């Protein structure tokens, strides 16, 4: 129901990152679109905005498991 | 819209011995469909039923139905003369019939999903 | 496919390989021979 | 169509039950009796000598010459109202005292007038279900007819029992009302005729107002058909 | 036979229906750059046939 | 994928809906006054096979007889695309091996959108005609008198956009005859 405390894979901590690396996601997201509807920003759209500069700005590695579970986790708060 | 005759057989006065049968005709006149109710039990109204309530006190997500009729007979001797009677049925509860969720009849369609969210439906 | 086409993909010619994806024509000729296999499969139960 | 050659039509209904007619005796009793109509009827043409045609005509008036169990004293009749008369005698359930109503002349008109409204609404009622429109469901048969024999004829595939252009999707709302319905048949009309019949067994007709008609039609729709109706309603849905 | 009455409707529809095989070939009576081909029976019978009524095999 | 379920629970495509019953009444007192149909009662069987008349069907029934089923059935879906005399739910068949036409609004048909495709074939049909006539009256160059033909749908990247920008709805494509129902009828 959120980012998890660890990776999944290899247990690196990335939740630590997680609550900051949302908000600040969105606000980049927000930078690349121009002030669009909030339907009228395609999902599609949102997720091909490259992210990796910001996780590595977060202090996350380059390792494929751990940007893969912060990228694509689903939030709950989000769903209901 | 019934019609049919059927045959009598009382035999007790003279005036019973000049019939042939009886004429059976009626029909219905308003229907209309309410939505799911419930009663609480403290000998009231009927009270809105939501799905969720249904769902796990093991009731059915039912309206019921509201009918509106007219009866029509024929008496028929035995040379050929009629007796017609006319009798008319106020709006009369048939029976309650199931509603599909997130229909018109829903009581989950005037509510949105803040709504739906709060009281226990699943808001997508 | 228009009606008496003579074109062998009318009738089943898939040109594409699976690594290079097949087309709506390809992939419906492809479900086609897929679903006899599993209704012969199906009979492999019952009739013996 | 049968190997002997007999065309025959078969009419599923309430009413009536798997009776099959012969092809001439349906076209006869809507007024049109001459052959040679008739053949117009099913082959539409009289003057064209192809292939389709003659072996058409062939075919049909090897039909119309068999001798059905059912159907021999009203092989070769000329007119329409004793061949109904015929009809009542077969069809009729409540009638099994023949050689009686015949002696009166009422009955004759009257089962005739049944016989004719009834199969002018029970054949082909989506073209109508008055006296006009009989006519054109002669023609309307004669089509389904001819149809049948380009199938015999090996000139068109029969109909495909899978493609899509044949079928329906009906859902929810039609099958429930169409179960609404056919459980309102025995619940509801039934208990109502029987609850009528239970009071004018016990008290007078002449005696009765309309204060026992409200009284006999509450009594006949108590709380035994409303369970009947929704119980079956419910176990229809559930039992598949 | 066949062309003849198993089908002749057919063969005379088919320079309207649209889901018929073109065919790029010249026509002799309207000077159409198309012809339709319908290929019919067990024979695999070949007819050009054109809006304009043309027909091969003589028809 | 196993067992005697193979093949019985089937699913519907991703744009594929099922249609409700439309206004039968409308389109047949529309049809029965059409000028080129004759009434029912007002031709014979033997005229129809005369000259040849083409039986016209609705939702099953038989109302009368055309002379040109194509034309007809051709016409009708003309006024499907315009939405307002025709329903655009309307099922228009024509069987040219028999040569009828049927108009179906009944409930329980699948029906998906499809994109229409133009073309301009009248144009290119009247300039082989007028290269034909300088090809015969002796003309060198009479082929530069013949035209390209083109197919295309009138589908745009700009609608694409739209329809993403939440501004164009599949309403709106039918509306302007760029789409249109199809049931495997008609298909
Ligand atoms: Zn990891
Ligand atoms: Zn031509």
């Amino acid at each position: 129901m959120l980012i998890p405390v660890v990776c999944f894979t290899c247990g690196f901590p990335i939740g630590t990152y997680a609550a900051i690396f949302d908000k600040a996601r969105t606000e980049y997201i927000k930078t690349k679109m121009g002030g669009t509807l909030p339907q009228n920003i395609p999902l599609d759209a949102s997720l091909q905005i490259e992210l990796k500069d910001l996780i590595t700005a977060l202090g996350i590695p380059m390792r494929v498991c751990c940007r893969t579970h912060l990228i694509t986790t689903l939030d709950y708060r989000k769903y209901y | 819209n019934v019609d049919i005759t059927y045959k009598d057989q009382r035999d007790h006065t003279e005036i019973d011995k000049l019939r042939e049968s009886v004429q059976i005709q009626f029909n219905f006149t308003d229907v209309n469909i309410e939505r799911p109710q419930h009663r609480n039990y403290s000998q009231g109204n009927k009270i809105n039923l939501l799905p969720n309530k249904a769902r796990l006190c093991g009731l059915s997500y039912s309206g019921p139905v509201n009918l509106a009729a007219e009866v029509i007979l024929t008496a028929h001797y035995s040379n050929g003369r009629q007796e017609v009677k006319r009798a008319s049925i106020p709006p009369f509860q048939v029976s309650t019939f199931p509603i599909m969720r997130g229909s018109n009849r829903c009581h989950t369609h005037h509510l949105s999903k803040t709504a739906k969210k709060e009281i226990g439906e699943d808001p997508n | 496919y228009p009606r008496f086409a003579l074109e062998a993909q009318a009738y089943g010619f898939i040109c594409n390989s699976y690594i290079a994806g097949l087309t709506s024509p390809e992939f419906i000729f492809g479900e086609m021979n897929g679903r006899f296999d599993l209704i012969n499969k199906a009979l492999s139960t019952s009739s013996t | 169509y049968m190997t002997t050659g007999a065309i025959t039509i078969e009419i599923n209904s309430t009413k009536f039950s798997k009776l099959r007619i012969p092809w001439y005796l349906i076209f006869r009793m809507f007024g049109m009796t001459g052959d040679d109509s008739i053949i117009e009827q099913v082959v539409f043409d009289l003057e064209s000598n192809s292939l389709v045609n003659t072996f058409m005509i062939e075919i049909l008036e090897k039909s119309i010459h068999v001798l059905d169990p059912i159907f021999q004293p009203v092989q070769h009749e000329l007119n329409r109202e004793k061949i109904i008369q015929f009809l009542s005698e077969k069809v009729s359930k409540f009638v099994s005292n023949p050689s009686a109503y015949k002696s009166d002349e009422n009955a004759v008109q009257y089962l005739n007038e049944r016989q004719l409204t009834i199969l002018d609404k029970i054949l082909l009622p989506h073209m109508g279900q008055t006296a006009d429109t009989r006519v054109r469901k002669l023609r309307f048969l004669g089509l389904l007819i001819h149809k049948i024999l380009l199938v015999i004829m090996n000139v068109f595939p029969p109909t495909d029992r899978d493609s899509y252009r044949t079928k329906r999707v009906h859902g929810s709302g039609v099958s429930l009302a169409k179960a609404f319905k056919a459980i309102f048949n025995t619940s509801v009309i039934a208990p109502i005729i029987n609850g009528f019949k239970e009071l004018l067994k016990q008290t007078a007709f002449e005696e009765l107002t309309q204060r026992n008609i409200i009284e006999a039609f509450s009594a006949a729709l108590s709380k035994n058909t409303a369970s009947d109706l929704n119980r079956s309603m419910e176990q229809s849905i559930i039992s598949g | 036979g066949e062309m003849e009455d198993k089908y002749k409707i057919f063969i005379k529809n088919a320079p309207f229906d649209p889901t018929n095989c073109q065919i790029k070939k010249d026509c002799p009576n309207c000077h159409l750059d198309y012809l339709t081909q319908i290929c019919i029976g067990s024979q695999k019978i070949i007819i050009l046939v054109c809006r304009c009524g043309y027909m091969s095999n003589r028809g | 994928d196993t067992g005697e379920k193979v093949g019985m629970s089937k699913q519907l495509a991703i744009t594929a809906n099922v249609c409700t019953a439309g206004e039968v009444l409308s389109l047949k007192q529309r049809l029965l006054s059409d000028p080129a149909i004759q009434q029912l009662a007002d031709v014979s069987n033997k005229d129809i096979v005369r000259k040849g008349l083409a039986r016209v069907f609705i939702n099953g029934e038989w109302i009368g007889c055309c002379t040109n089923a194509f034309e007809l059935a051709q016409r009708y879906r003309m006024l499907r695309r315009e939405g307002k005399v025709v329903h655009p739910h309307t099922t228009i068949y024509w069987d040219s091996m028999v040569d009828e036409v049927e108009f179906w609004l009944d409930v329980g048909r699948l029906t998906r959108p499809l994109l229409i495709v133009d073309n301009n074939i009248e144009k290119y049909n009247q300039a082989c005609y007028k290269a034909a006539e300088a090809r015969k009256k002796g003309d060198k160059d009479w082929e530069k008198h013949k035209i390209p033909f083109i197919q295309n749908t009138r589908f745009t990247p700009q609608m694409a956009k739209d329809i993403l920008a939440g501004t164009l709805t599949l309403e709106d494509l039918v509306a302007q005859g760029i789409c249109e129902f199809i049931t495997p009828e008609e298909a």
